[PDB]
């Protein structure tokens, strides 16, 4: 069998990419976004990256979005809020990465460097997600809102 | 086919069955109404409303969101509460005028379950309250339009009357997309609405005993009545509250609710006796052999005062179609002269059963002015081949 | 019966697309339906000039005395060649999810979204629908010029089309002459003194759904070679609320 | 019926077969000026609050500029209001029998109509809107279709 793998940023340029899959879902999706790119978006923020245009039809219902508002860093996968965090905490000088793994085990977003502060735990890591194998996003490309050198 | 009918009657007894009705008619030698004795009706569904325990503090709206209502709003309900999926009646149903070349599909509501707007409320809601619920006494909280929050709500404790075998119910009106468990253990997806019991300590505070999921009769978006029997509550509970979660961000995953209430549950034979005119549909006309259908004498009909309906799927596919106004049914002079209401009704001991309903008829023009007319009967001696003209029967 | 049924259609539609003429053209380097279907690249060219005069607030589309027509007399969710329902559908177009208004009034004063990519700053509208009081509506537009007198052109421009919505009556193939309110096309002639006399009328070719935005067809073979100008005569005589019409210049 | 004090009272007669076999009306003319400068619905045959009232009834109206007499849903015999209520015509005959359906205005030159015989109105009562006690020219007569 011949395999195939899609990576992004292709050539050190943060340009959008289209690659519509016929099966509508990959096998595995691993994304590692540093916490030093949140402090570059405008205060209103936008899409750090995604697998569908933010204004497409049912893009949040079908795809995976990593949004940055004025108050939140959110990871939405098929209308399931995963690992929501307050903005200025990631903007603080303690965040290292954000790892958004999604495979047959489940969708799990990690906020390496951060620990929980509320929500019945207040003592564990910010690893948040769901062990559902049907939460794999629908891939059409990679669409960001950044620009310039990657 | 004999045991499935003997066991259904032996079990499930002294509850309702055709066998039980026939046995009662034989033992009473005739004077016994079949189904108008096992049905409990609630007239005036505004005296059984529950009242919050005095000495509590609330949020911005009132005693329906406890202290921190998040994403839940009084005007948080939709307007078109049509079902997410129609009924899709099966082919071959006897009393249905559906074309055999395509599936028969329709929608329906009871009286105003799914309506629009009305006067204001004690929370500022422009929502129409069904079942005759007064808006000046009935707050509302909803969660429509919050597609980016996934937010919850919790209510304040509502007191409970003393235990009595004639008020075995606590009732809520939701009109949402709630998760519930059927009797056979199955489930409908929906969203989370529950209810907590509790013991309000006189020389102390509340207890928060246990949580309970609702039981209903149909999967729909319009207004309804979720039920919590008092046989589920411990013998020492005295207060109740409401808990809502709504964690889904989809567009059509929301719900609303209303303060709970304990009905009064008068039977269905004392309510409407054997003299009041009643419109009984084609399916429910054999189970009420003591009610008087409205009479037609000289081409004019007398107007009914109540309407007895079969279950929802039977109604919307046979009763609203067979008796249409375009087909000559009794709706010709009913849609033009009378408006409908709804009465909340229950079987005596089967809280999981979707039996039909009862509606009240209100005249568009009162009867003080516009009274009934005189007919001035006469007679002629027509022959056997006259046929003066045809009947206007083409709508 | 089968042989005659399939041999009659070949003779009736000729020289347009039939299932046995395409198989014969395929030998001489021919396509299928791709040779007999005509598409409008830009559906904004070909609007006729109204002869000068004095009109009211509806522009030249509404003539001297429009009775019951208003520019924004259209319901909310009216789309091109479809019927917008409540819950979404799989293969919808872009205009299913769009603002009900336009936020800018057109050249007519209306705020209705126009189909086929028609610029609201050039294409007026007029409608009969109302929500307060029903009425009998009439309309007779100005005289719209016809292009020229040449057959080389008519070999390539064999149509006069009107974008309309409502409950129009017209001629179809699947269901001939479905009744309803009327939108027709009057054509005029000249005279030795110099004037435009009303003499003639053409009925449309409806193919689209009932309440949608669609195209009414008038082949230029019905209109004679002495016709000088063209105008729209619309009439809605039903007092029901779900019986309305709406038109646009030819 | 003498009405409340001296006026005329409405009626209710839910015909089972829908349309009658004779619907003579014969309404006067000068007894229309009582309408409040924008006439209501003088002598409907279905209540104004029904589901489809105008879609099945008779519905004489005044409209404050033109008085007209509708039918199932179509218009017959429009007439100007200032010409009518001034006293030009006498009666507003609305005979709606079988093999005849019209709305004659009886005095205005070209304010008379005629409809196909399948435009018969559905009768469920007599619902006027005037406050006129009793005229010699104000009548109504409905024949119920009792053939079975
Ligand atoms: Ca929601
Ligand atoms: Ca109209």
């Amino acid at each position: 069998q011949t395999t195939a793998t899609l990576n992004w940023p292709q050539q050190g340029r943060l340009d959008n990419v289209t690659a519509p899959l016929i099966s509508q879902a990959p096998l595995e999706l691993t994304a590692t976004v540093p916490c030093s790119v949140v402090r570059d978006l405008p205060p209103e923020g936008g899409l750090v990256f995604g697998t569908a245009p933010a204004e497409g039809r049912d893009a949040a219902l079908n795809a995976m979005l990593v949004n940055v508002t004025e108050t939140r860093v959110d990871v939405i996968v098929r209308n399931v809020v995963v690992a929501s965090v307050n903005r200025d905490r990631v903007a603080g000088p303690d965040c290292q990465r954000i790892e958004i793994t999604s495979n047959l085990d489940g969708t799990y977003a990690d906020f390496v460097g951060l620990t929980q502060i509320s929500g019945e735990d207040a003592g564990k890591l910010q690893r948040t997600g769901y062990p559902d194998p049907n939460l794999r996003p629908a891939i059409v490309g990679v669409f960001t809102d950044l620009t310039g050198p990657a | 086919e004999l045991g499935s009918m003997v066991k259904a009657t032996v079990g499930r007894y002294p509850v309702y069955t055709v066998g039980s009705a026939n046995i009662a008619a034989l033992r009473s030698a005739g004077d016994s109404c079949a189904m108008a004795d096992a049905v409990l009706v609630e007239a005036d569904p505004n005296e059984g409303m529950l009242q919050p325990v005095p000495g509590q503090r609330f949020g911005e709206y009132g005693p329906l969101g406890g202290e921190d209502p998040v994403g839940f709003t009084p005007n948080g309900v939709s307007d078109t509460l049509e079902p997410a999926e129609p009924v899709a009646a099966n082919p071959g149903t006897p009393n249905s005028d559906g074309p055999v070349d395509k599936p028969n599909i329709g929608i329906g509501y009871a009286a105003g379950t799914g309506g629009g707007y009305g006067p204001e409320g004690v929370n500022g809601s422009r929502v129409f309250l069904p079942f005759g619920l007064d808006p000046s006494r009935t707050p509302v909280m909803g969660s429509y339009g919050e597609n980016k929050l996934a937010a919850k709500a919790t209510s304040a404790w509502y007191q409970l009357p003393p235990r009595t075998p004639d008020r075995p119910l606590v009732t809520v009106a939701a009109a949402g997309a709630i998760w519930y468990y059927e009797e056979d253990g199955s489930f409908n997806y929906g969203q989370s609405l529950k209810l907590q019991w509790g013991v309000h300590r006189p020389d102390g505070t509340y207890q928060a005993l246990s949580e309970v999921q609702p039981i209903d009769i149909f999967q729909q978006k319009a207004w309804r009545n979720l039920r919590f029997p008092l046989a589920w509550a411990p013998p020492e509970a005295n207060v109740a509250r409401i808990v809502a979660d709504d964690p889904n961000l989809s567009e059509d995953q929301w719900f609303a609710f209303t303060p709970p209430r304990v009905p009064v549950l008068q039977t269905a034979q004392q309510f409407l006796g054997s003299q009041t005119p009643v419109l009984m549909d084609i399916a429910t006309a054999a189970n009420f052999p003591c009610q008087r259908p409205f009479a037609e004498r000289l081409g004019v009909a007398e107007l009914p005062e109540y309407r007895i309906i079969p279950n929802f799927k039977q109604m919307v596919v046979s009763s609203n179609q067979w008796q249409s106004a375009a087909d000559g049914g009794p709706f010709l002079f009913i849609q033009a002269l009378l408006r409908t209401e709804a009465i909340p009704t229950y079987l005596r001991d089967d809280w999981y059963r979707d039996w039909g309903s009862i509606e009240r008829y209100i005249r568009v023009v009162p009867q003080e002015q516009a009274p009934t007319a005189a007919i001035e009967e006469g007679s002629t001696r027509v022959f056997g081949w006259s046929r003066g003209g045809p009947i206007r029967a083409l709508p | 019966v089968m042989m005659a049924s399939m041999a009659i259609g070949v003779v009736r539609q000729y020289p347009t697309y039939s299932n046995g003429w395409a198989n014969i053209r395929a030998f001489a380097g021919g396509c299928g339906l791709a040779d007999d279907v005509l598409v409008e690249p830009d559906s904004n060219a070909g609007f006729l000039t109204p002869l000068p005069g004095a009109y009211g607030p509806l522009g030249p589309l509404g003539g001297e005395d429009p009775q019951g027509f208003s520019p924004d007399g259209v319901p909310d969710r009216i789309i091109a060649e479809a019927i917008r329902l409540n819950n979404p559908q799989p293969g919808t177009d872009y205009d299913w999810n769009r603002p009900i208004k336009l936020d800018e009034p057109g050249i007519n004063g209306s705020t209705v979204p126009l189909p086929y990519g028609l610029d609201p700053k050039r294409v007026p509208v007029a409608g009969t629908y109302s929500t307060e009081a029903q009425q009998e509506s009439r309309l007779s537009s100005a005289w719209y010029e016809l292009p020229a007198r040449d057959e080389t052109e008519r070999a390539a421009h064999p149509l006069v089309v009107i974008t309309a919505a409502g409950t129009i009556t017209g001629e179809s193939v699947a269901n001939g002459l479905t009744t309803g309110q009327t939108v027709d096309l009057e054509y005029a002639t000249r005279g030795p003194d110099g004037t435009l006399v009303p003499a003639g009328r053409v009925t449309p070719y409806d193919v689209g759904p009932t309440p949608s935005w669609r195209n009414l067809r008038y082949p230029r073979s019905e209109i004679p070679d002495d016709a000088v100008a063209v105008r729209v005569v619309a009439e809605d005589l039903s007092l029901s609320q779900g019986d309305w019409i709406a038109v646009t210049p030819p | 019926g003498v009405g409340a004090d001296g006026n005329v009272t409405e009626l209710t007669a839910p015909l089972v077969a829908g349309a009658p076999r004779a619907l003579d009306v014969t309404i006067p003319c000068r007894a229309v000026a009582e309408l409040p400068a924008d006439g209501g619905v003088v002598f409907s045959t279905n209540p104004a609050g029904g589901i489809e009232a105008g879609r099945n009834g008779m519905f004489i109206r005044a409209n404050a500029d033109v008085v007209y007499v509708a039918f199932r849903d179509t218009v017959a015999a429009v007439a100007p209001r200032e010409a009518v209520d001034s006293g030009a015509c006498s009666e507003i005959h609305v005979w709606a029998d079988v093999s005849a359906v019209g709305a004659d205005f009886a005095g205005i030159p070209d304010a008379s109509g005629t409809l196909p015989v399948d435009k018969r109105p559905q009768v469920s009562g007599v619902f006027t809107d005037l406050k006129v006690p009793a005229q010699p020219g104000l009548a109504a007569r409905i024949d119920i279709d009792t053939r079975f």
